[PDB]
């Protein structure tokens, strides 16, 4: 604790592992200091401990590391982050060291950034509505507060400056609840793993904009950084949250701005240890690393606090049956899913609501929360635009001129869909907006089709055009 | 307007005054403790 | 209208870091003193004790030649060698059998190794 | 009692020296801090543990203790109405016990030893009892738990404690040997418990969905799986089924999933009614909640705990439903405790015997005479997520093998929002043909007749499906194109189904033998009416298809009037034209 | 120094023993022969070395000496107009010194120690210098070659040399702290060089062909990829690149392909003119040359080699392009050097790190502030060969994730010879919205309007096309054959251009918007007159259609009259028509 037990006595370094000799008393998962004979020193978990040897992955790269000067000594028998209050306006690497010129932060706690599994009993059920401003996540893919709603996008999809507007349009409605706390805006944790000077710069630029660097705390871990410290980053991230979170109250947006580059750090790991892979060399239990960082997000009883996780990742060639997109839509509670055709169409945000899903959505919506058609509306939505997408289908063969009445009625509705509730451009729509808009839209078929509304929701809302909704 | 600006870069050197005058009356203190608690 | 706040806490973050540093500037100071004190061999005595029983079976001990003397008598109380490097000026350090795990109990390594943890304990006295 | 010390850790695998005599599949307490663990591979001195508890900061050399017996849960009175870890503990006392947040080396016994039961015996001294016999009984919130005797253990009653209130560990008899029994004995999960025989199922599982109940009917003692991709929802139906089914005890285990569906069940299901006792549905509902984030070790460990309550609540004489909320979860975690064992996998990288492990579990199931000569059921419908939906994964191919019903579910149903999103085409049910004649007895003579009439119009548009992605749909004649239109009617009004509408969300068998019979009544009339040269557009715009398709949302108890009343005006609406 | 003896030889690896003290990736002199070498894994008394040269004919037990320093390269004045191989050794000198042939253990320096520079100073004595900071200037080629402070070296000046001619080896300046500062230093290639801060890229790298620079621009600080099969026109395009491009240094590293494209280079480039300093093209360009055939383990340090002369040449206040003529063949590289380790492959048998040694290698490019206070910029255009045209391989998926830009070739367009064959369906670029600000200042306020048009016919276009296809264009309406006929008209005679013609080669962002406008401006009348019952036939047989068609080689001085007549006659043949 106070002593510094050191380590000579390298036997092997290759890649992201180093293995160290006679180390009985390096605990597993302890991290060490290697300092090399420059006198360097950089960072090291310990992943296996023998009697033998002790194998220890290393953060920072290799270069310089010798088997006659490296020594390895102990920091921590646990992995543990200092987190404070202080926090919430400072900039981090991947492994927690400041990067903005600021001293360190004086830490209240040192909580182990590996965390513990929230008890389901002390957990409580999610049902805050959020609105995002974007009528394609409002309505049909409602976001509710302590939910794990990742977006999944492609290469040049705009996931970024989705995530970007509704971190800055993010608000709750009381007033539509019946509730009056009229709670400050959320601080924002952001988490980058192998992110570009590009989309750094973009989120930097956008945060400042917006005023929401003072309550945001970041975590920066570059593509030339090295890529084993993105094991830790999310960690940190998620541990900085929690702690917000549940110990002041704080109401935390979390954004992983790129799991694969995560997935990609975890798989070079696995594959250094010879693991038995799953699908793709991906090491078996990617889908547990991915849970232990994804579960850590919700609403706990009798806590004011709460974590909402927008984790984006990159389906390689737009493969939704990729594992990494696969395991994360089996952990998390439904997915945002952008859509490369509608994005060529210069429709922003190109979010194409059929593969999309949010788990969530019925506890938020309805009577007394939102509004007491929200929920159909939303089904006869999507029946609509399925509908659309096979008349679409079948004039793909049959050709356009030989569709009856109703099927040119579904295509111009899906047309329309398309134009104007998916494509909302970086406009702020409140929900009542948003609700206006679908029924405009709904109008276009007859009262007869819309077999998933109520009949008093219909007299209610029916009728109005698209052209009434704005001059 | 700027006016706004200077007042808070005024009430910035004003608290780092401020803090830099309390820490002042417990810098004894801190490091007896400091080299007790680092002493065996 | 924010940037103002944002000076405001820059200024007191970077306040609150110089008074800390300077504090442990302070504290490193009067630590490095602690040779001319007359206690000087009983604390260099107690921190080989906790190196040399941290490391059961240590093969040698290394130390300054002037802290040399001060732990002759418990070096061959414990039988392990005692050896002499100018290099370590106010710490012990012990070899071990095998000669690859090394203790080193320098007053330097304990306090730039607790000052994260005592940290919070200063601010706390400093303001809080 | 073995001791040893702890030679390597890695992960959730630990290694241990100095342990010889140690038995296989026995439960060790790992380190000082004595985590549960448990032995998978004896060498020479050495034995492999893997640990049901998080490893990290453990170091080498830590003290490694055997208790020397197997993975056992105990078994009795208080398993209703509370939650459990794989280990069975409490989740309750955990929480209370160190907070928000599940720590690990919580020791927590699974029945509560302060509470009292009302001990009723009905055997007396001097009676011989054999091992499954009803000792006394113990009320527990309105079911009549019954004290079973081990069974394993035979003698003749000695003494018996008078009426009155006792806790578990009170010895309430004792016999002539000695021994004592408690309220509550200990099994080892990885044994299935002994039953006189197996009985044919002949009682269907009604899970309150039409689909489910109709075309891909479950047995009582039958088994189910419903594989599917993410978003499906799987575990939508699975949460149906435990609130809506005929089962006496519903047990549901949450192997490796999300801890929010867990939260959801403890707090929803309070709130709601039993189907049949009437009391709060919680009352007979047993949870073992092993979340995502939980130990991975623990998720076989959870499985085995749940079909072991589920075998113990049908010794009692109770039809159990086991719904394990995914297979899948269980299957990965045998993987990546062979990743750690370093063996070689079988294809896809899971272990050889995971196939074994899969029938193991699925053949505890059944309809079977208790060891007490009552009769009892357990019913297992187990979920199953293979990876990006590809069904050919070994998971789901070694399920087809041993259940008797799969409901396979579609991404492109559930894309649309239309739900069950049952895949028709690629589910199927082997306990129609056993079901029939209780189908004939309480819900029609006709019922199966109605059916078959029903899978057979499915087919022929699914038949016909090929010419309306070749030609289009108006390409095809009026009599074929009036084949696809019923089809697409019978798809939305009977097939669907909300489960989160407030009468949608449960449907008897009644309701559903309606439905079928007005949309057969419709289909023959319209059938009738195009022969009479009566064109398929205006047959599509009558009333009578608005009271077919809200059909589905009128209440049970109103139900009948409007059956009749919309025959009435089915036959009406084709004979009145003319 | 750390000396051993070769104990394993096993194709381009070499394991040696005795080499306890050897620091990761050193610089070792394998054999008696002296190969290069750099150590990738250390073990025991052993170490793996990576051997950049030709293995064959070692013998166990020849000495390894380690000479304790990374891969380096010398950066200073002399590597202008030259050609290096992988690991910067100027194949002038080697063929000077070896003849036709490319012999192992050639030992030349990599800058001309005899060759006399003119120096001249700006520091003075007792003046601060900081890593970075200039401390003279030295004519190259018109170029002002700024001899830089080493970005690690930081001290007091105390003595400059005058004036005059020197070696790049005499000590220019000394500081007070006995450092002697040479002409040149060593970097890592490793190693990114630092930058005081990095700046958003707002100014377009003007590449000089009309589709990358109008539909699928790059600043000058991005990043683009450009995949495709072989014959697609990577290489023409980055040849056409360097040529034209408004990049002040241009850096071509030709990594494991033909030797025959640098001959090509070597001999075209003399002879051509700088779009910008006017003198010879070659004095601008940097060849790093590590032919298919050469040593497979000297691609990766070609690549390294290549973009750190980059970063030098940015630290001196340049904007630089760096093209990368093929990353496949250095990912076989890594491939085939990870085999030799035996290393657990990913997908496809690459290393799993390789995705991190293309994002560190194309995150060294973009505009930054130098540590000297000037401003400065690489642009790195990536080629990439995925196997058989699939851009689902490991190496275009991981470039995808990097880079800004994606330049995607079509194998169809090139068999029918439309090039430069970009697939402008699936091509984009994140830095088009970043530079209208430059545009609407530079080349037309309306600029990026008729930008969006014409990606709107094309689009239009494309999606016609197919209805086309299936029906025929005969079954389609007036007013989508006129959409058809000017899509078509685009593609071939604005989004077309031939690289070998003398006038096609390059255009600027003028003729290109006079071309799009003059476009824009026919299809508006065309339209009208469709509207007013003229007929499309009659249309097409302008001539008109003709002078559009060859206006795109017409000269850029000859190309503003040619623009206004042009427009003139676009108006007048449908006014005359009226
Ligand atoms: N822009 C262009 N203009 C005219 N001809 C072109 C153009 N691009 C390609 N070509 C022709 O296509 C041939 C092949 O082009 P390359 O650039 O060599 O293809 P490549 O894909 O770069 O080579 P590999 O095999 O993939 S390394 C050239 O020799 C030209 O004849
Ligand atoms: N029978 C159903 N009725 C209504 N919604 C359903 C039904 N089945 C599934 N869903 C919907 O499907 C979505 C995902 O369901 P869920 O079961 O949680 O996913 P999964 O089964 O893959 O774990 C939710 O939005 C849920 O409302
Ligand atoms: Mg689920
Ligand atoms: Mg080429």
């Amino acid at each position: 604790d106070l002593l510094k037990k050191e380590y000579t006595g390298i036997t092997y370094i290759s890649g992201p592992l180093l293995f160290v000799e006679n180390a009985k008393d390096l605990a597993y998962g302890a991290i060490v200091d290697i300092k090399d004979g420059t006198g360097r020193v950089r960072g090291g978990q310990v992943i296996e401990v023998s009697e033998e040897y002790a194998v220890i992955q290393v953060f920072e790269e290799t270069t310089g590391l010798d088997l006659a000067t490296t020594s390895v000594s102990l920091v921590e028998d646990v992995a543990r982050l200092g987190v404070s209050k202080e926090m919430l306006g400072r900039r981090f690497n991947g492994i927690g060291k400041p990067i903005d010129g600021l001293p360190p932060i004086t830490p209240e706690k040192r909580l182990p950034i590996t965390g513990l599994p929230l008890n389901p009993v002390a957990r409580r059920k999610p049902e805050q509505f959020i609105q995002t401003g974007i009528s394609t996540i409002d309505v049909m893919n409602t976001l509710v507060r302590g939910q794990k709603l990742p977006i999944f996008s492609g290469s040049g999809l705009p996931a970024n400056e989705i995530a970007a507007q509704i971190a800055r349009q993010a608000t709750v409605r009381p007033d539509l609840s019946g509730e009056g706390e009229k709670e400050e805006p959320f601080a924002v944790v952001f988490a980058a793993m192998g992110i570009t000077q590009r989309e750094l710069s973009y989120f930097i630029q956008e945060f400042e904009r917006t005023g929401a660097l003072s309550r945001s705390v970041l975590f920066l871990n570059k593509a030339d950084d090295p890529t084993i410290e993105r094991i830790l980053t999310p960690r940190m991230a998620l541990t900085v949250a929690e702690y917000l979170a549940f110990e002041h109250d704080y109401h935390v947006l979390v954004i992983l701005t790129d799991m694969t580059n995560y997935c990609e750090a975890l798989r070079e790991i696995g594959a250094a240890r010879e693991e038995i892979p799953g699908r793709r060399g991906y090491p078996g239990y990617m889908y547990t690393d991915l849970a232990t960082i994804y579960e850590r997000a919700g609403v706990v009883e009798g806590k004011k606090g709460s974590v909402t996780q927008i984790p984006i990742l990159s389906m390689p060639d737009d493969d939704r049956t990729h594992p990494i997109p696969d395991l994360t839509g089996y952990i998390t509670e439904g997915q945002i899913q952008l859509s490369r055709e509608l994005h060529r169409k210069g429709i922003y945000p190109p979010i194409d609501p059929l593969p999309s899903l949010s788990r969530l959505m019925n506890n938020g919506v309805g009577k007394g929360k939102t509004r007491e058609d929200h929920k159909q509306v939303s089904d006869q939505l999507y029946s609509a635009y399925a509908n659309g997408v096979d008349i679409r289908k079948l004039v793909a063969i049959i050709g356009e001129d030989a569709l009856t009445e109703n099927d040119r009625r579904y295509l111009q509705f899906a047309d329309a869909f398309e134009r104007f509730f998916i494509n909302q451009g970086q406009q702020n729509r409140s929900i009542e907006e948003s609700l206006q808009i679908a029924w405009a839209l709904l109008s276009m078929l007859p009262q007869g089709e819309l077999k998933r509304i109520s009949k008093d929701h219909i007299g209610k809302y029916y009728g109005q055009k698209l052209e009434e909704i704005w001059g | 307007t700027e006016a706004l600006l200077a007042r808070y870069r005024e009430r910035a050197e004003a608290e780092a005054k401020a803090v830099r005058e309390k820490a002042m009356a417990r810098l004894d203190e801190a490091v007896a403790l400091v080299l007790k608690e680092v002493l065996p | 209208e924010s940037a103002g706040e944002l000076l405001v806490a820059t200024a007191r973050t970077q306040a609150r870091g110089e008074v800390l540093e300077e504090v442990r500037r302070r504290v490193r100071e009067a630590l490095e003193a602690l040779p001319q004190k007359p206690e000087w061999p009983e604390v260099v005595r107690k921190l080989a004790l906790e190196a040399l029983e941290a490391l059961p079976g240590a093969k040698a001990l290394v130390a300054n030649p002037e802290d040399l003397p001060h732990l002759e008598a418990l070096a061959r109380e414990r039988g392990v060698e005692l050896q002499a490097e100018p290099a370590l000026r106010l710490g012990v350090r012990a070899v071990g059998a095998e000669g690859k795990t090394q203790v080193e109990n320098s007053l330097l390594a304990r306090l730039d190794r607790a000052w994260d943890a005592l940290s919070s304990k200063v601010a706390q006295a400093l303001w809080g | 009692m073995i001791q040893g010390v702890i030679q390597k850790i890695a992960g959730p695998a630990v290694i241990a020296k100095g342990m010889l005599g140690a038995r296989m599949y026995d439960i060790c307490k790992v380190g000082e801090e004595g985590l549960v663990g448990e032995i998978i591979r004896l060498d020479g001195d050495t034995a492999f543990v893997q640990v049901y508890e998080d490893t990290s900061g453990l170091k080498v050399g830590e003290p490694v203790v055997s208790t020397g017996l197997p993975l056992a849960v105990e078994l009795g009175p208080g398993m209703l109405n509370g939650i459990y870890d794989g280990i069975q503990r409490p989740l309750e006392r955990i929480r209370e016990k160190t907070g928000i947040y599940i720590t690990r080396g919580v020791v927590v016994h699974a029945l509560d030893r302060e509470k009292k039961w009302a001990w009723t015996p009905m055997v007396k001294p001097g009676d011989e009892v054999r091992g499954g016999m009803v000792l006394g009984t113990v009320p527990e919130f309105g079911f009549t738990h019954k004290i079973l005797v081990p069974p394993d253990v035979r003698g003749r009653v000695k003494e018996v404690k008078p009426a009155g209130e006792y806790t578990v560990e009170e010895p309430v008899v004792v016999l002539e040997d000695g021994t004592e029994l408690k309220m509550y004995h200990t099994w080892p999960v990885r044994r299935a418990r002994p039953v006189q025989r197996k009985l044919d199922p002949n009682t269907p599982f009604l899970t309150g969905m039409r689909i489910l109940d109709v075309l891909f009917p479950v047995a009582m003692g039958g088994t189910a799986a419903i594989p599917g991709p993410f978003g499906a929802g799987k575990s939508v139906t699975q949460q149906s089924l435990a609130k809506w089914s005929n089962a006496d005890v519903v047990v549901y285990v949450g192997c490796g999933e999300r801890g929010n569906e867990m939260t959801d069940v403890l707090v929803e299901f309070p709130e709601l009614t039993d189907p049949k006792t009437g009391g709060p549905l919680m009352h007979r509902t047993v949870l073992i909640a092993n979340t995502s984030n939980m130990p991975v070790a623990a998720r076989e460990a959870s499985i085995y705990v749940g079909v072991t309550i589920a075998e113990y609540f049908r010794d009692q004489g109770f039809s159990v439903a086991l719904m394990a909320d995914s297979t899948s979860r269980w299957a990965e975690a045998l993987r990546e405790i062979s990743s750690r064992l370093e063996e070689m996998p079988a294809e896809e990288g899971y272990p050889p015997y995971l196939a074994a492990r899969l029938a193991a579990f699925y053949e505890r199931a059944g309809k079977v005479i208790t060891l007490g000569g009552e009769e009892g059921a357990v019913t297992i419908v187990g979920a199953v997520s293979p990876p990006g939906g590809d069904m050919s994964e070994p998971v789901t191919q070694s399920t087809l093998r041993i259940v008797g019903a799969f409901w396979r579910l579609d991404a492109s149903l559930a894309f649309r929002r239309h739900f069950p999103a049952i895949n028709w085409n690629g589910s199927y049910s082997l306990f129609t043909s056993a079901l029939d004649p209780w189908y004939r007895e309480n819900v029609a003579e006709d019922y199966p007749e109605l059916r078959d009439a029903i899978s057979e119009l499915l087919q022929r548009e699914a038949g016909l499906q090929e010419i309306v992605q070749l030609v289009g749909p108006d390409a095809l004649q009026d009599a074929e194109r009036l084949v696809i239109e019923v089809g697409r009617i019978i798809r939305e009004d009977f097939l669907q189904q909300n489960a989160y509408h407030e009468v949608d969300a449960y449907c008897s068998m009644k309701k559903a033998y309606g439905i079928m019979k007005m949309i057969l009544a419709f289909y023959k009339e319209a059938e009738a009416a195009i022969k009479r040269g009566v064109s398929i557009d205006e047959i599509l715009q009558l009333p009578v298809l608005e009271r077919i398709g809200r059909a589905r949302y009128v209440s049970e108890e109103e139900f009948p009037a409007y059956f009749e009343e919309a025959m009435k005006e089915i036959q009406g609406a084709f004979k009145a034209l003319a």
